[PDB]
């Protein structure tokens, strides 16, 4: 049996909220307060329904718990304020209120003696930094108001909270520079300021913040110089800087960092020589300078950092060879250098082999206008995702590249590739994404692509490769690019259209049921269109437009409930347009150039 | 076509 | 599309998704233009949601009207329950409204009648009861509508774009009365 006192206010508590847990159900006649769910007493002291999809209001009563210490009520529905006796509770020292659709905004008298942890992230909250917690909340070492609407300056008074380790303003609408008092946080380990609209010079103060281990800095309006003070920082692991508009080089001290696991300062104005003292940088394991300005040929002693395992040089202006040193890269998992004036493919490819942890490799935009390496020699054994596309290159599809077994995703697409695709193609048992789009290729399609494994069967297992960099798409020159964070977020995709290929289309294409893009578009395609591809049942994009086909348009494709994409245009079929189902949801280009019949739409005579 | 920056 | 993908991302958390169709759907990217059974246009605003037969319950949400451009929305064939949000009649830009083959229940909303480019509504095979939303009339674009298998009532409008409908479509209702139906009105 619990206090009457807290018994009330606990019943309150939830005749705002629904629905009741497990648990609540008989909360208007028990007494028995300690055993529902959540609740613990010792008097309650701690009330956790975290992700309990809680809807409705905060009770004022909450404020009426006075031996509370614990309160979270994170992941939630929760609309509306936070009452103002929650800001009184004299014992309360921890408050977690993050993921909710709270709004208003945080009192001006706050009195929480108590408390340790401060998280009301990821709500709507409003209005000025409740920087004034750290007069009365003198013990606090977590602050976190990320993902809310706080706008106005980065204000002053956070540097009162002497034993503060977590401050967490990241993705909000904060305007001038960090302010000044900041940087007396002799204890602060995180600071997480990103994706605001922060401006200024990076003040070399920071080198006070000695305790920090992980700064995020990403996403905001800086300028100047990185400031060079990475020798008064021994505990660094993560600088995170990028999209600002820094300047300058590499800081001798950060280039000398022996604690750095994680240095990114993509998108950028970085420039000059890119020098990083490998021999100072043992922890290093991800580097991402990409789209920036750095000259020269790539840095010859990347390998000499033997924990380096993420590399994005991407879209930066280097030039020439890939160094013949890359030989000993023996740590690198993902190398993406996407449009940086590369050369020789032949070496590059017979260089980056040796590289034996090498999993994904991206090049496109490089190499323009070369041959595709024929020679048989080159192995890739643990190769997942290679992406070499739009660098213009001749040959045929390397032969070499069969024996990468764990295959995931390959785009060779933009190219001049010519002959026809091999039919080792489809044994890949891991292939999912395909995209040989905008080549010279020729011959019938191989049918060992109507059976690849990671298509057909829906339980087909297999570890997704984990690259720091995020991988974009752009359909056309013109179209609004597209980013991609997972690999396994691109969607299963058999892309040849834009080739010049002929025979039919396999009826055994219904085995695939789990392709979700199957694109034929600009061939020479002829017979008829099976009506077993109404088995390809997670078809979402079917373009067939541009080829010889013949026949009519299956009445079966009706079936095809996710189909959003789809087109026949100019073709040589016959019949009546399909209604219902997905049908009158595509334009009339769908069927253009034809000779289709309709009922709203082509009519016949 | 897939690229990266 | 930040909104959008929010609204979007309450609608899968209401949902129930045995199939995992909605996997992809995460809301820790800048919009959902990614996402699978969901196509965004040239200025990443969302125009589709292509969800027909997909095995999904649960029930819609209002949060469904912040996607300012949808034109095509495709829930057909699935056991979502509850009632039709009526913020939908703030999706003006929708052509097609496919909620056919689930179990809404309640009524047709009035606010409907504000979707004016509309050609496709179809919303046959649920358990919706109550009058015929006499603004359906006011769509100039109306091509389909199937009322048909509900547990709707009422005189059936005549007027309008509803002068092009036959009993077809409002077949199989409780107490529907018309010309267009099988009783006369009283
Ligand atoms: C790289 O940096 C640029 C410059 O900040 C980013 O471009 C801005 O993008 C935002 C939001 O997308 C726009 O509102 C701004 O107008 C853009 N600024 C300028 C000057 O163009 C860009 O998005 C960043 N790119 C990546 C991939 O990180
Ligand atoms: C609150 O509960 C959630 C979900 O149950 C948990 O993940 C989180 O760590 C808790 N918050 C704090 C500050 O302990
Ligand atoms: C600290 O507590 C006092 C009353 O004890 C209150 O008036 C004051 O506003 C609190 N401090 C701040 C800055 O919130
Ligand atoms: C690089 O690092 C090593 C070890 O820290 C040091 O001994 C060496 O002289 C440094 N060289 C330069 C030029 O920074
Ligand atoms: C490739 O780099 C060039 C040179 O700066 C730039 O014009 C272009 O936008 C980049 N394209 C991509 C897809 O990165
Ligand atoms: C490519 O590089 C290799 C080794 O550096 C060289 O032998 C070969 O001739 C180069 N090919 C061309 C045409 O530059
Ligand atoms: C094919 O690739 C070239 C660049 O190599 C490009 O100019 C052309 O537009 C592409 N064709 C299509 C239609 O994608
Ligand atoms: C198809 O291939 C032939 C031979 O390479 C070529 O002449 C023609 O221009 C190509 N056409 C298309 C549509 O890609
Ligand atoms: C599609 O066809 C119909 C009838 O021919 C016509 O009313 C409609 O405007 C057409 N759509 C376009 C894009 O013009
Ligand atoms: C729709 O409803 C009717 C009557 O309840 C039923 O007989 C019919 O089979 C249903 N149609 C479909 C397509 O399921």
């Amino acid at each position: 049996r619990c206090h009457p006192h807290d018994l009330e206010a606990l019943r309150d508590f939830i005749a705002h909220l629904e629905p009741k847990p497990d648990g609540w159900i008989n909360s208007s006649s028990s007494t028995d307060c300690c055993n529902w769910t959540g609740i613990t007493c010792n008097r309650v002291i701690r009330l956790e329904l975290g992700n309990k999809k809680l809807s409705g209001k905060l009770s004022e009563s909450l404020g009426k718990l006075d031996e509370i210490r614990v309160l979270n009520l994170s992941r939630n529905f929760i609309k509306d304020s936070i009452p103002l006796s929650i800001f009184n509770l004299k014992n309360l020292q921890t408050l977690d209120l993050s993921s909710n659709d709270l709004s208003g905004g945080i009192p001006t008298s706050i009195n929480l003696p108590a408390l340790q942890s401060f998280d009301l992230s990821s709500n709507k909250f409003n209005g000025s930094l409740p920087s004034h917690i750290c007069h009365n909340s003198t013990q606090i070492r977590v602050v976190k108001l990320a993902v809310n609407y706080f706008a106005g300056n980065f204000t002053s008074g956070f540097g009162k909270c002497v034993l503060l380790e977590h401050l967490c303003l990241g993705m909000n609408d904060l305007t001038g520079n960090i302010p000044e008092d900041l940087f007396h946080l002799k204890r602060l380990n995180l600071l997480g300021i990103q994706e605001n609209r922060l401006s200024g010079s990076l003040s070399r103060e920071i080198r006070n913040l000695s305790s920090l281990v992980r700064l995020d800095v990403s996403w905001n309006l800086f300028s100047g110089e990185i400031p060079d003070v990475f020798d008064e920082l021994p505990q660094l692991k993560f600088f995170l800087g990028q999209t600002n508009g820094f300047i300058g080089g590499i800081p001798k001290s950060l280039a000398n960092s022996p604690s750095l696991n994680l240095l990114n300062l993509r998108n950028n104005s970085l420039s000059g020589r890119l020098m990083l003292n490998c021999t100072a940088m043992i922890a290093l394991n991800s580097l991402d300078l990409g789209t920036n300005r750095f000259n020269g040929r790539l840095p010859e002693n990347l390998p000499d950092c033997k924990r380096l395992k993420n590399v994005n040089l991407a879209r930066n202006t280097f030039h020439g060879q890939v160094p013949e040193s890359f030989k000993n890269f023996e740590s690198l998992s993902y190398f993406s250098l996407s449009n940086s004036s590369l050369a020789n493919i032949s070496s590059a490819l017979g260089i980056l082999q040796h590289c034996k942890n090498l999993t994904t490799l991206v090049l496109t935009l490089n190499f323009h206008g070369e041959a595709l390496p024929d020679d048989s020699s080159l192995h890739f054994e643990k190769l997942k995702v290679l992406v070499v596309a739009n660098c213009r290159l001749t040959g045929s599809m390397p032969r070499w590249l069969s024996s990468s077994n764990e295959l995931q995703l390959l785009d060779l697409s933009w190219n001049r590739l010519t002959g026809a695709i091999p039919s080792w193609i489809g044994d890949f048992k891991a292939l999912f994404y395909l995209d040989l789009s905008n080549n010279s290729f020729t011959g019938e399609i191989p049918k060992s692509l109507t059976k690849l494994e990671s298509l057909t069967s829906r339980n087909i297992s297999v570890n997704e490769p984990s690259p720091d960099f995020p991988f974009f798409m752009k359909r056309n020159e013109s179209a609004r690019a597209l980013q991609y964070n997972q690999i396994f977020g691109f969607p299963p995709t058999i892309e040849l259209g834009h080739n010049n290929l002929s025979g039919p289309i396999w009826e055994e294409f219904g085995n695939l049921k789990k392709l979700h893009v199957f694109d034929l578009k600009w061939n020479a395609l002829s017979g008829s269109i099976p009506s077993s591809l109404s088995g390809m049942t997670s078809l979402e994009a079917l373009d067939l437009s541009n080829n010889r086909l013949s026949g009519s348009i299956p009445v079966s494709l009706q079936q095809l409930s996710f189909l959003s994409k789809f087109s026949v245009a100019y073709n040589n079929l016959s019949g009546v347009i399909p209604s219902g189902g997905q049908f009158q949801t595509f334009p009339n280009s769908s069927f253009e150039s034809n000779h289709l019949c309709g009922e709203h739409r082509f009519p016949c005579s | 076509y897939i690229y990266t920056q | 599309a930040n909104l959008e993908g929010d609204a979007l991302h309450t609608l899968r958390v209401t949902l129930v998704d045995p199939n995992n169709v909605l996997q992809s759907w995460d809301p820790t990217l800048v919009n959902p233009c990614t996402w699978f059974h969901v196509t965004c246009n040239n200025e990443n605003s969302v125009i589709r949601v292509d969800l027909g037969n997909a095995e999904l319950s649960g029930h819609l949400v209002p949060e469904l009207g912040v996607l300012k451009n949808l034109q095509y929305l495709e829930l057909y064939s699935n056991n979502i329950t509850g009632p039709i949000p009526s913020n939908l009649g703030d999706l003006t830009n929708l052509v097609s409204l496919d909620l056919y083959l689930n179990s809404f229940s309640g009524p047709i909303p009035e606010s409907l009648g504000k979707l004016s480019k509309l050609r496709f509504l179809r919303l046959n095979n649920n358990s919706l009861t109550g009058s015929i939303p006499m603004s359906l009339t006011q769509i100039t674009t109306l091509q389909v509508l199937d009322l048909s298998n509900n547990r709707l009532s009422g005189s059936v409008p005549d007027n309008g774009s509803f002068s092009l409908f036959t009993p077809i479509s409002f077949a199989n209702n409780l107490d529907l009365c018309g010309p267009v139906t099988s009783h006369p009105c009283p």
